[PDB]
DNA sequence: AGGCTGTGTGAGACAGCACGTAGGGCC
DNA sequence: GGCCCTACGTGCTGTCTCACACAGCCT
């Protein structure tokens, strides 16, 4: 219907004049009027932004910084101010380097690659030793390489259906005092107290029958010392998110 | 009375049509584009123009400048807490086609998936850090064949950046977009430092790179059928199953961090850009693995498929 | 263009598959001719009123009835009122609406009655119908009817009782006026406070899945009891608020 | 060249055949373009199939608040009342035989699918394409508006799955047309179903003040049973936007508790389309019922 | 020679727009 | 009556669809 769509237009039009009455900070029941202080205000004030603001723009966002390499030598050309607040290190330290002195001293194989049209890898660098990883992109051009860098008790315990222990977290060498190894391959129901079995063969049988909701319950653990200590667990199975069937069950020895 | 009436409509719809013709010539673009705008794009681009110089006088306040820009793989996109974009990256013509005149000013939920138009409006609205998947309109094919409006394939992009607020309250996002390459049609090279996967539907290991053996040790056809959820260690598996869930609602994913079991003890961290397949439902899915640090602690054995 | 042409050619080879399938009785042409002399055996709507009214008995699952506008009184119903409402046709013949709904629902059905209507009420049998009609000249009104050990007690996020079913009374004795202002702990053996307050504390950290534990509960009568409860937090569904803490507590 | 300048005028001529015959009128038999005539002829056949498979009288239709719907498997509307047009734009004859997963919301198709797939009784909300303005004037379907519809039915099979789906709209509070009754008040909430707006007639239904009221959130006063049902029920209210509820006992105050029904609604802002608050109809089904209980502690 | 696919053509109906006149409403 | 914002529609162009025209193939 041509008068629905000439009325849409006319409401467009109208919040579009609204919205300019307020954006123009001079100004008022006009159009013609308000379209006049809108152009003699922007008489004040080619592409949108100017090379100076993207620059902001692009950092306040990714919090990133430029840098330059040689691929002949892998000298720093040039690093942006921005290296400072992120890797917290000085202009001159980075400056006169190279590439492959401010990474740890197993990576230098992916960067030797690259180096030598896009480019994109990721790496972790020195932080003026706590290593960060940032995941640097860029092109290459006449040969140098510019590319800007971004920015990104209890031990869990899996089990079988039936209660045999498929993996031990390394946190059990000291909240349990056993190796990991030792406890690997045997049924949760021997280590438990010499005459206890019957919660957490209940406990077992109910949280994979139970929709697979989490549950609670108590006992009595061993320990290579012979000592008889009360840990909680939280068990709950788990399930695949497309097939929804049941992998394994999660379970946190959780130590009071 | 008729006649003198309309005589004074005749005049101020001609003064109002040179003044708006007038006010296109302030914008900064060039006065062939200028010209043949219409009314409607005028103001959308003079109220965009006014609001991001607004914003980037108010919070956001050179040898080697101009190449920002073309080192960054993504394109720059300012939304405001109305959906409203008031600014689009000049470069994003080459990953969609769609220009930045055309564009901009144009309220974001006009231009994703519908069943998108949640995710973005939680993120939009107020810990100021963002970072979600969005299916954005594309009218671009491979290697670049400019189509009309409706034969549009959605695209995902792995959107980042922060929030933030500048005093009229006013909140406006800043995001940098990045597409995710088809695996079938990579264009960046492929260091040494990589092993390809493909897996079933469920995550099942169907077909592995050979490099995995130099990489972590397990054999190329060792891992057939069995399910991956098996090797991630657990204090990564909420990761996972949420990067497998936006891989199956949302065709690809970029999972982030993990630690990956390897044979003999010890674990090497990995990074996994999933990508599905569609039939022309779905038939399978790839992965390209990175690898970030030799094997860590070889000695200690988690799993009993490493005993 | 080619596109297009080839989309069309494909749709319309599979409408002519399909008609080809429902015909009992080719070269593509054969096939349409075929089809036109079956369709001349049978057979100015799509469907008869009859075999609209088949539809809806089955779809809907209601009857109709119509009803006069001065006294109620009722001139025609539907033979459909048999399978539902369990009556016969007798009883709702000559008689008054009024009269075959619930005494408190009087007032409802009469400021209705006296173009469009809609309403819920309950016929004998008690039933919900959803009865919605209009009017026509006659003043009648024509409508279509249609049809439509555990415990429970909320929590707030310290534990204190904030609501107990009228259950309580059976599952462990107490009046549901009594539980209300103490906290569970309080009702909870001695030995499994710790249990009971672990699981409270940490709930609320494990937000959007249920949680289920076992403990002792007391009765009326001093002894002991096997009580397990799957408390699960609340969250809105907008804001995300925490705000109160489910128990459905089970007997076991 | 000359069976394609005569096959074609052959078929052109037995294309206009199959068309004539269907139960339409002559002329505007005569101008469909050569695929409405299948998409229209199958159906029927369909139709008739599944009919005789099941198988005042003018007057059911009339009475009805809503138009009825055949979904077949794959679902392809094989039926459609000769009334959807009051509701929606769209006419029987321009919309039978099209793929339903072309007129809903593509977030609204997983509900859809699982319904159609094999207890009987269906139940769901679902969005569909209208192109009538709020004036009463058809517009294009080239700026369809989503409509929410209410839709009741049981799947059935035939000598092979199927549907029979009554589907009904929902009125909106601010144009209300069907007359109210002495049983129902109205009531606004806030976004978090917070009370904000609270008419004075629950002083003399329930038992609460409208004062008292005002603050408190909602979901502080439904029986514990139907907590499950209203949550559903809300975020079916907020994801879509509009919503009617079941029948969810709502507590008194000195005990006991009073049955109600809500018909949920959304105001949406004009100048940036933000939700601004629900707002709800309710009825009242009962009386007081066990009023010599306490269930909560504000009753206390 | 039978139907089947792949290819371009002219023609009717379309939405986009701008610009007209006109009631009608504030002074 | 003095302006000034709304309400419907003429004409136009650039697109949309649809059915009508040559290539070619196993029975």
């Amino acid at each position: 219907n041509h008068s629905e769509i000439e009325r849409r237009r006319r409401n467009k039009m109208t919040a579009y004049i609204t919205e300019l009455s307020d954006m123009v900070p001079t100004c008022k029941p006009d159009k013609l009027t308000i379209l006049r202080m809108a152009v003699s205000h922007m008489k004040s004030l080619p592409s949108f932004l100017t090379d100076q603001e993207l620059k902001h723009l692009i950092l306040e966002a990714a919090d990133g910084f430029l840098f330059i390499v040689s691929c002949e030598t892998g000298r720093v050309v040039y690093v942006s101010d921005s290296v400072t607040p992120v890797l917290n290190q000085p202009q001159s330290e980075w400056f006169g380097s190279t590439l492959y002195d401010q990474v740890h001293p197993d990576d230098v194989d992916k960067l030797r690659e690259q180096l030598s049209s896009r480019r994109s890898f990721i790496c972790r660098m020195r932080c003026g030793p706590h290593f960060v990883v940032v995941h640097c992109t860029g092109y290459i051009k006449a040969f140098c390489l510019v590319a800007i860098g971004r920015l990104q008790t209890e031990f869990i315990s899996r089990h079988n259906i039936e209660g045999i222990f498929t993996f031990v977290d390394h946190r059990c060498v000291a909240t349990v005092g056993y190796q990991p190894q030792e406890l690997l391959g045997k049924n949760i129901v021997e280590f438990c107290h010499p005459e206890d079995q019957q919660l957490l063969r209940d406990s077992f049988q109910q949280v994979v029958k139970l929709k697979g909701q989490v549950l609670s319950v108590m006992f009595r653990f061993r320990s290579k010392n012979q000592e008889w200590l009360w840990m909680r667990t939280s068990s709950f199975t788990f399930q695949n998110p497309y097939s929804d069937e049941i992998e394994y069950i999660i379970c946190t020895n959780t130590n009071v | 009375r008729k006649e003198k009436s309309r005589d004074a409509a005749r005049c101020r719809r001609s003064k109002e049509t040179e003044v708006f013709y007038e006010l296109a010539h302030e914008l900064p673009l060039p006065h062939s584009v200028s010209s043949h705008l219409d009314k409607a794009s005028i103001m959308r681009l003079a109220i965009s123009f006014l609001r991001t110089h607004k914003l980037l006088s108010s919070v956001c306040s050179q040898q080697m400048d101009n190449l920002y820009l073309k080192a960054l793989e993504g394109f720059i996109a300012v939304v405001t807490q109305d959906g409203d974009m008031i600014f689009l990256s000049e470069n994003i013509s080459k990953f969609m086609g769609l220009t930045q005149v055309e564009l901009t000013g144009h309220s974001i939920f006009d231009f994703t998936h519908p069943c998108d138009h949640e995710e973005i409006r939680e993120n939009l609205s107020l810990s100021t850090e963002r970072d979600f998947f969005m299916r954005m309109k594309c009218t671009v094919t491979n290697r670049g064949r400019t189509v009309n409006l409706k034969s549009a394939t959605w695209k995902v992009l792995h959107c980042t950046g922060q929030v933030k607020v500048y005093n009229n309250l006013l909140s406006c996002l800043i995001i940098m977009c990045e597409p995710i390459q088809h695996p079938s049609h990579m264009d960046i090279p492929l260091d040494s430092k990589t092993f390809l996967s493909r897996h079933s539907m469920d995550m099942k290991f169907t077909y592995c790179d050979d490099r995995i053996t130099e990489l972590i040790g397990y054999h190329p056809e060792e891992l057939l059928g069995r399910s991956a959820y098996e090797f991630y260690h657990a204090l990564d598996s909420e990761n996972m199953t949420k990067s497998h869930q936006n891989l199956c609602t949302k065709g690809q994913v970029v999972s982030g961090q993990y630690r990956m079991l390897a044979k003999h003890g010890g674990y090497v961290w990995l990074e996994t850009q999933g990508t599905v397949i569609y039939n022309p439902q779905p038939q399978c899915i790839m992965c390209v693995n990175y690898v970030l640090s030799e094997i860590e602690k070889n000695d200690v054995v988690f799993s009993m498929d490493q005993t």
